């Protein structure tokens, strides 16, 4: 039932919601991804507000969407999750549909779309 | 099939289309409707064609016998009861449906039998597909005391009623006239109110057309 | 299930000027298998032919029956049976069975010895004669052989043309029907002479 | 899917020359039971077109009302409702038809053959029919049920073709349909002897006739019938 | 069909419509219901026109050769040769019969064979698919020893209503009358029963 | 139980010509053994030159050609007014029809017109939407008696030179509208004759770059 | 219907007749049961005319959407895997056809899958379907091998056909002959049994009974 | 069903038979002869009904040999088929029918040819270079209707069956365990004892 | 089952036996069909008591709620409501159902609504298994405006006739006179109608 | 119906699934595999019905595979079973039900033991040392009765396999083609290419 639009123009043609959302991604932790000639790799920071964690249950940063391609991100952990595992879904499904695992640039495809989708919706 | 019967003064005519059908297809054009029992008790049949053709054949036959060994003409009510007896021992297997006329040493007679056995007298009757068509002009036409001429036209109307609006019916009017003193009377395409159009174009096919194989002569002699 | 629909086949018959052609096609099949190609369905006793359309054991049993009784016909009669009553004996041997009868379609063709007429009949399985004037069809492809016929005949057609018309008749009928064609056979019938010819046609 | 219980048998109906006729006895059979004999079976809409129901009697009176809201509807805010933008029996018709077609669609039809009878604006005369399968077609007599295979055969001696309606007079016309009536009940086991007949002529409008009867009927012959083939007495 | 037979002070009356059907066709709208099986044992008929038919040209047959034989037959003898028939073959039948005869010793008598094949002898019975509009007004009407005119009254009103109910009988009313004075065949047309 | 479909009889016909086509129907409508009337149209124009019948359960085929013209018109409306090319009604009328594939319209349609090539064109459909372009092409009720002879007379099949010993096969020579209008009277005076539901009357639409013209002949009434 | 699609040595030979019918009416002698889905994808028709040729044509639009959406030529099995998963949607609901769908790309090869409207979805060298399958199996099994040369393999396919043309009551008409191999697929022609039958029967001596 | 064919070559007929007999989950036996030996120069192969199979071919010998004893002659394979038709056609109508199909082949020593025919259930007899009786048909015929020609030799035929077996063992859903192969020409009829590795 | 509701000179009357049957069993023979729907607006019920119990509750609140809002319902009206709920249930219902009111204006009101759903008003009904016997007996005797005598006698004639006949008829006759006086209730015993 | 068999031996679970795909009169494909791995240590075989067969196995192992990839574990044979189970009891009672049969062949890596379970179309669930589905059944059961033991090798497994196939292409009516061998072990699932002739 609730359909409010959060996410509308602004006079100068700005979402704020939308903006406010990298300022989300802004204060998260680091995360960079450099591809080699053979390769790919990602680097993520820890945070130390807080350090006494059990790091072999704590949630890492870089996750597996399929054997071949693995995700990582800055910004809010619990919206990450959403976008994890709707990924996760995806890979399975193409690999039924078209009987060949996900490319990565149409598994980025997918979930910048599920981003977008949540800009005007 | 649209078939009637109608008496008038002094006897009995009755008249059927020309119609034979399977299924939606006309199999006959121009049958025959009308049969002859004896020489002046025709009758007339609706129904499965083999079946009135038979049994319409098997008492004519009897009736046939009867006659020499009693030395005597025929009489309507004879091949009636004959009919029925054996359309009843069938329990309506025999699917005949008939109107059955004629003159006799008694006077003129018109009798209609059903598949099953019953049987019915009237003035005028009508059966087989056609028969709501026949019956309604019967019943708007028909007084007593018609001459021959009036019957035949009553008769005939009724028929091509038929004809005309059941898809049953169609092609030729027959009919048969008996009257208490004189020989019967049958008319064979008395109406013919059908004739098909001449054909737009001749289809005879220049010879060398067909491609044959192989030829040769066929031995008829013995 | 539809006894008159396991082999297929057709037969089609014509009268023209001082003649009469029948004609047939040659399949024999069971439901969509193609069986044999040879299964001609016209026979002749004496002057008379006879072409049987419907279920293939059948045709072949009541050949044998009307050889028997034309052939006792002739010894007893001594003279050969003509048209007119070879169609009654048909049609009350076909009556014969009437609660039980053979599934066919049978078609008499053939010139009154005596009176040089042409005739042609055709009955029911029950026996139902219709004695046509001009033309008479049966089989699977009944339907598109009236449609041929109605359209393509005309009255007195010499024996050269007949041919043309029977066979163009036959021919484009069994194209209509996957259950008739494999081939045909036609006969051109005179008071003197009988020509049979086998026709040159798709074999699919 | 349903059985209809009360039922109406034929409607019968031609055109003549200034318009058309059209009747309906006034019997609601329950099988074999004769046991209403007061329906009006003939409906009438403005006051040119009038519209004969046969089949489930139940079913009637719901189409009968659907044609008295079609025309209260028609009135709303409508100053022409009278004039020219009053119902044409055309449009009565092409409505009944949608319905018609509509249920048979969903499995669920009205159970009735109905013919619209009446006179456009335009004087033209108008007859169709449409059954509970959205059947729908023209003649210059049209009949449902049993007068169908009765009626018609009649009336197509007077109306045989297009080129004799301008040849047939109101007179002829209804006495042709009168006739009909007659053998209907004749032979029609589901019928009765009373009827409407309502006539729509473009010069003096609906006439419409309640209360009538079958009369002059044929039957003093049936004292000479005894017995089925032998019996003399 | 509405069929009824009445016993009255000098004999008996058989009544009858004249309708026969095929489905909602009227095949036979001037049909004799009333049959003669001996000079004074008619019946009505209802129920299979070929089935009532047959039975009643059989029992004609029956009666005649045992008239032959043994002079006249009751009408209780009639009623048997009827009942034999239906019982015997009552898988194979649809005939509800009436049987009514005049005897000199035993004026009037009724027996009715309905499809089972039992026989019931009463003062008076009806049936057909019309006689079930009627059970009430005949119960109400009916009086034994009434007279002629009484009873042809009775049956002329009480089968007047059948015809009216029901779509299997109408057309005209039959009636045969059977005394010690003989046997008269009555009509009556629609115009003068329907307003009754 | 309730039967949602009926039959109502009549047969149709699409001839195609090098720079017209026609198309013809009988105008009879008929239920069971009786006639519903004697003329009522079946083919129509449907705008842009194309002219259609979809035979069978008249109810259905009513439906049908309605939803079609309304198609039509809104194709005017969405691309203005832009002609719809026959080839282009053709793959709509598969979606009508497939549309109902679970509960088909009990018809058999052709529609005729002009490829856009000016060429005479003549289009055939399954009750459920398979279609295929050809020149010639009968459907309804008699479809099984006129087929065979179109696939003669106007596609010489089985048809072969004289002399040439059935080697060289007939030309395929095409037909002028005259020629055309006279295979389409004789289809149906023939079909009129064997066939019960078949006859009444003969409409035809012949379709030019000029537009949309009819011819009417009678037909047997019986 | 009689189709038929091989691999081989060349590539890929694809066959088909052109008959539809009706109950024993013969219904058309033209109908194209062939659908070049694309310049290198192909799909054979048997069974419901409507059914297949509607929901292939379908299935050439899904096959069009792939391409604009990824850039990228749709796989063989992925266009059959579409089809299939369509028809299995609609399982129960009396679908009729029994399908190939038959292709090249680089990545597969010449490929040939089986679909029918059972949910039934095969990868094979051979397949032979309709209500003459049976008979062109016959002939083409006999005859096969991996070493057919494209002449050779395109005279069997034909051949194939033609006996099944000849007895099946349900097959006939004429012949499409395709060959795929990764430039697409090479069209080579209608032949018509009318002529071809005895065209073969004389050059090759094999219909031995039938008489001419 | 069980496979029977027959096929016709130039100077003898060869008649193939499945082994295997198979009842509802088992196949009880794979070494059976659904043939008989009406006289020296003619053979009948069968397919059926449970009982009615053996019953007929039987009843059929019997006859036939009893004609040989009382006539001392042998009939021509065509009389001998046109009795076999009779006996079908006459069963066809009777209470309980033969349900019984075979093919007859034999040598006909007059004429100095081969001949074979099939019959089904029904009566239905044809003369043909080659037939079958059941599924088989359906892939054999058009094998044949390629590979065939009259002037064959026996050997020819051999393996112009082996084609047939083997395309029967690829396609066909039931295991019919092989065939057995019998020649009639002549000398008479014998089995081709080698045939499971021909 | 036996019902009937006849129009008189003070208003009308509604009339039933008393008996309700699972096959040949008399599960009720004590059974009152007649039922109230408004004060002067009652109804007979027949075909199944499950499902004329049913609409009869639902005609009962649909009145109750329309005088609430706008005051006494019509006799026309209430046949309406059970006319609306017997049409458009057809398919699941099976009553037979007769309407009777008493107006001041109207006098005295009749509608019956058959199986199919239709309705109709008349002068006088009668309805039930027990119904068909009766048909006759009641066109015979009925007139119109007669007094409340002669209407309960007319009633009371007609359903012992039915009860008779009927096996599915039977116990007592009750009756419910609808007039500008109020409601009476009338029961009849079985050795009282019995022999009329 | 096709040939589904399964066998737990000492240290691992053997799979035999038949080869054959046949449609009404043709045998389509001889090389048909009729399996599907939900896991690197767990493989399930199936038949049944044309088109659910496939449908199903690929639907679990969308979702076992899914389970993987989230909890970065591989679920023991035991719970993947249990899983199955309730998709098919599920199924039972929708509109239009899995008409599946199927076995699960995992090797349990915590436990360090081979697991074999059987599940019918109904979710009926039962772990055996093994099992069949189909007709087969009727011939394994009693035959692995008689020389089954608990502590046999891989090795000993196949030939009790062997064993059964020979049964099973001897007594049963149809040409399964052969079969396809699985084994799953502490090392994964591998097939055993070589049984044509092993």
């Amino acid at each position: 039932g609730y359909d409010r639009a959060l996410s509308i123009f602004s006079p100068d043609g700005h979402i704020f919601q939308v903006e406010y959302a990298l300022e989300a991604v802004k204060r998260g932790t680091c995360a960079v991804g450099v591809k080699g000639k053979n390769c790919v790799v990602l680097g993520c920071e820890r945070r130390s507000t807080l350090k006494l964690q059990d790091t072999r249950i704590t949630p890492s940063k870089v996750s597996k969407i399929d054997s071949h391609v693995v995700l990582s991100f800055s910004g809010l952990n619990a919206d990450s999750r959403i976008l994890i595992e709707k990924a996760r879904v995806e890979a399975q499904s193409h690999r039924l549909t078209l009987e060949d695992p996900v490319t990565v640039e149409y598994l980025t495809r997918y979930v910048a779309g599920v981003q977008q989708r949540y800009t005007q919706s | 099939t649209t078939i009637v019967g109608v008496k008038f003064n002094n006897g009995v005519v009755i008249a059927a289309d020309t119609r034979s059908t399977q299924g939606p297809i006309v199999a006959d054009k121009n049958c025959a409707k009308l049969h002859r029992i004896s020489p002046k008790i025709w009758c007339a049949g609706a129904g499965t064609a083999a079946d009135t053709e038979a049994v319409t054949q098997l008492i004519g036959s009897n009736i046939e016998l009867h006659s020499l060994y009693t030395s005597r003409e025929p009489r309507v009510v004879s091949a009636l009861q004959m009919l029925k007896q054996h359309l009843f021992k069938y329990q309506g297997h025999i699917g005949a449906y008939l109107i059955v006329a004629g003159v006799d040493p008694t006077g003129s007679h018109l009798f209609s039998i059903h598949a099953h056995g019953s049987t019915d007298v009237g003035y005028y009757l009508s059966l087989g597909s056609g028969s709501l068509a026949a019956m309604a002009v019967l019943e708007s036409h028909w007084k007593q005391d018609l001459t021959k001429e009036e019957a035949i036209k009553l008769a005939s109307d009724a028929i091509q009623a038929g004809i005309w609006n059941d898809l049953g019916s169609g092609s030729n009017v027959d009919v048969c006239v008996m009257e208490i003193g004189k020989d019967a009377e049958y008319l064979r395409n008395y109406l013919t109110p059908n004739v098909r159009e001449e054909k737009q174009k001749s289809y005879k096919f220049p010879r060398g057309t067909t491609a044959v194989l192989k030829e040769s002569i066929v031995n008829i002699c013995d | 299930s539809d006894p008159s629909s396991i082999n297929g086949g057709i037969v089609v018959a014509m009268t023209g000027k001082d003649c009469v052609a029948i004609a047939c096609d040659l399949r024999l099949g069971s439901q969509s298998l193609g069986v044999s190609n040879k299964f001609e369905k016209i026979f002749h006793y004496g002057h008379v032919f006879l072409g049987i359309t419907g279920l293939a054991t059948d045709v072949t049993t009541l050949n044998e029956m009307f050889r028997y009784k034309t052939n006792l016909y002739k010894l007893k009669e001594e003279r050969a049976i003509e048209p007119e009553t070879f169609t009654q004996l048909v049609s009350s041997s076909l009556y014969e069975r009437r609660f039980g009868p053979y599934f066919v379609g049978p078609v008499v063709a053939g010139i009154n010895s005596k009176s040089g007429k042409p005739f042609i009949a055709g009955f029911d399985l029950i026996g139902c004669i219709d004695e046509a004037k001009d033309f008479i069809v049966s089989g699977t492809a009944s339907d598109q052989l009236f449609g041929m016929c109605e359209s393509l005949y005309e009255p007195n057609l010499e024996p050269e043309d007949l041919f043309e018309t029977i066979s163009q008749a036959l021919l484009n009928a069994a194209d209509r029907d996957a259950l008739s064609g494999w081939g045909a056979v036609v006969y051109i019938i005179k008071k003197d002479e009988v020509v049979k010819r086998y026709l040159k046609m798709r074999q699919d | 899917t349903q059985q209809p219980i009360v039922t109406g048998t034929s409607v019968i109906s031609m055109k003549y020359d200034n318009g058309v006729i059209i009747a309906a006895d006034n019997l609601g059979s329950y099988g074999s039971l004769l046991r209403f004999n007061g329906v009006e079976r003939l409906i009438p809409v403005g006051d040119n077109t009038v519209v004969g129901i046969s089949g489930d009697i139940s079913d009637m009176q719901h189409i009968e009302r659907l044609l008295k809201d079609l025309v209260t509807e028609n009135a709303y805010d409508n100053p022409l409702a009278d004039a020219e933008e009053a119902l044409e029996p055309s449009y009565i018709f092409e409505y009944l038809a949608t319905v018609m077609y509509q249920r048979r669609s969903k499995m669920n039809p009205l159970w009735n053959a109905i013919i619209v009878a009446g006179v456009q604006s335009n004087g033209d005369q108008f007859l169709r029919y449409v059954n509970l399968l959205g059947v729908t077609y023209s003649s210059p007599t049209l009949a449902t049920g049993f007068g169908a295979h009765m009626a018609n055969p009649l009336l197509r001696k007077v109306v045989d073709r297009e080129s004799d309606i301008p040849k047939t007079t109101v007179q002829v016309a209804e006495e042709a349909i009168v006739n009909a009536m007659r053998v209907l009940y004749y032979r029609d086991a589901r019928s009765s002897r009373n009827f409407s007949l309502a006539i729509i002529d473009k010069n003096t409008g609906l006439t419409f006739k309640k209360n009538l009867q079958v009369e002059n009927m044929k039957w003093d012959f049936a004292k000479d019938i005894k017995g089925y083939g032998t019996q003399k007495i | 069909t509405s069929i009824m037979a009445v016993t009255f002070k000098d004999g008996v009356i058989l009544g009858a419509d004249s309708r026969t059907t095929t489905g909602a066709y009227i095949a036979n709208r001037v049909t004799d219901k009333l049959t003669r099986v001996h000079d004074k044992i008619w019946c009505c008929r209802s129920g299979s026109a070929a089935d009532t038919q047959a039975i009643a040209d059989i029992v004609q047959y029956h009666l005649e050769l045992y008239t032959s034989q043994y002079g006249t037959p009751s009408t209780e003898t009639a009623a048997s040769v009827f009942k034999e028939l239906c019982y015997e073959n009552k898988d194979n039948l649809t005939a509800g019969i009436i049987v009514a005869g005049y005897d000199d010793k035993n004026k009037g008598e009724v027996y009715t064979i309905p499809l089972g094949g039992s026989v019931h002898k009463l003062p008076y019975a009806i049936a057909g698919s019309g006689s079930t509009f009627i059970y009430g007004y005949c119960d109400k009407n009916f009086r034994e020893n009434m007279s002629k005119e009484e009873t042809v009254d009775f049956i002329k009103h009480s089968l007047s209503q059948a015809i009216k109910w029901d779509g299997s009988s109408g057309g005209v009313i039959r009636m045969v009358v059977l005394t010690a004075a003989g046997v008269e065949r009555l009509i009556f047309y629609p115009d003068e029963y329907e307003q009754l | 139980q309730f039967n949602p479909y009926g039959d109502n009889g009549g047969t149709i016909l699409g001839i195609a010509g090098e720079d017209f086509a026609v198309l013809a129907g009988d105008t009879r409508n008929i239920t069971d053994y009786s006639i519903n009337s004697r003329y009522e149209p079946k083919v129509f124009d449907c705008g842009d030159n194309i002219v259609m019948s979809a035979n069978g359960f008249a109810a259905d085929g009513d439906a049908l050609v309605k939803r079609f013209k309304n198609s039509v018109k809104w194709y005017h409306f969405d691309h203005n007014d832009k002609k719809l090319s026959i080839n282009s009604a053709a793959r709509n009328i598969q979606h009508l029809l497939y549309g109902k594939r679970f509960f088909p319209y009990y018809v058999h349609t052709i529609i005729a017109g002009l490829d856009e090539d000016g060429k005479g064109a003549v289009y055939s459909f399954d009750p459920v939407g398979s279609y295929e372009r050809e020149q010639c092409r009968a459907g309804g009720a008699a479809a099984s008696l006129i087929m065979p002879f179109l696939d003669n007379q106007v596609n010489f099949k089985n048809q072969y030179e004289p002399g040439t010993n059935g080697k060289v096969k007939k030309p395929l020579k095409y037909l002028s509208v005259e020629e055309v209008i006279k295979l389409v009277r004789d289809s149906f005076t023939s079909a009129t004759e064997r066939h019960i539901q078949v006859g009444d009357g003969l409409e035809i639409l012949i379709v030019t770059k000029d537009g949309v013209r009819k011819e009417f002949y009678e037909l047997k009434r019986d | 219907t009689t189709t038929l699609a091989f691999r081989f040595q060349g590539g890929i030979i694809v066959a088909v007749d052109s008959r539809a019918t009706a109950g024993n009416w013969v219904a058309s002698q033209t109908v194209k049961k062939v659908i070049e889905i694309n310049p290198f994808l192909l799909g054979t028709m048997a069974g419901g005319a409507a059914d297949c040729q509607f929901w292939e044509t379908w299935l050439g639009s899904q096959c069009r959407l792939h391409e604009l959406r990824e850039k990228e030529r749709i796989s063989v099995a992925a266009a059959s895997k579409i089809l299939s998963n369509l028809v299995y949607q609609y399982k129960g609901a009396g679908l009729s056809m029994g399908t190939m769908i038959c292709g090249y790309t680089r990545k597969e090869g010449p490929t040939i899958y089986y679909v029918d409207s059972d949910g039934t979805r095969l990868k094979g060298d051979i397949f032979c379907v309709g209500s003459g399958q049976t008979f062109a199996y016959g002939v083409l099994d006999s005859n096969y091998k991996w070493d057919l040369s494209v002449e050779d393999a395109l005279y069997l396919g034909k051949r194939s056909i033609l006996a099944a043309a000849h007895r099946d009551a349900y097959s006939g008409g004429s012949v499409n002959l395709y060959h795929v191999t990764e430039d697409g697929w090479i069209y080579h022609g209608n032949h018509d049994v009318g002529e071809l039958f005895w065209k073969v029967k004389e050059e090759e001596g094999s219909f031995n009974n039938v008489i001419g | 069903m069980d496979i029977i064919l027959g096929i016709r070559v130039q100077d003898s007929v060869i008649l193939a038979s499945s082994k295997a007999v198979t009842r509802g989950i088992s196949v009880l036996k794979d070494s059976d002869d659904k043939t008989r030996q009406l006289s020296p120069h003619t053979l009948m192969s069968f397919a059926g009904e449970a009982g009615d199979t053996v019953q007929f071919a039987e009843y059929i010998q019997a006859n036939i040999q009893l004609y040989s004893i009382r006539e001392d002659y042998e009939l021509s394979p065509q009389a001998v088929s046109s009795f076999v038709r009779q006996e079908l056609a006459k069963s066809i109508r009777s209470r309980r029918p033969y349900q019984v199909n075979v093919l007859i082949g034999g040598y006909d020593k007059k004429k100095n040819k081969p001949e074979l025919y099939q019959i089904d259930y029904l009566g239905t007899k044809v003369e043909l270079p080659y037939g079958a009786h059941g599924y088989s048909g359906f892939y054999t015929f058009s094998l044949l209707d390629h590979h065939y020609r009259p002037d064959m030799t026996t050997e020819e035929g051999l393996d112009l069956l082996k084609l047939c077996v083997q395309e029967l063992e690829k396609r066909m859903p039931m295991d019919f365990k092989g065939v057995i192969v019998k020649i009639v020409d002549k000398d008479g009829i014998r089995q081709v004892d080698d045939f499971q590795a021909q």
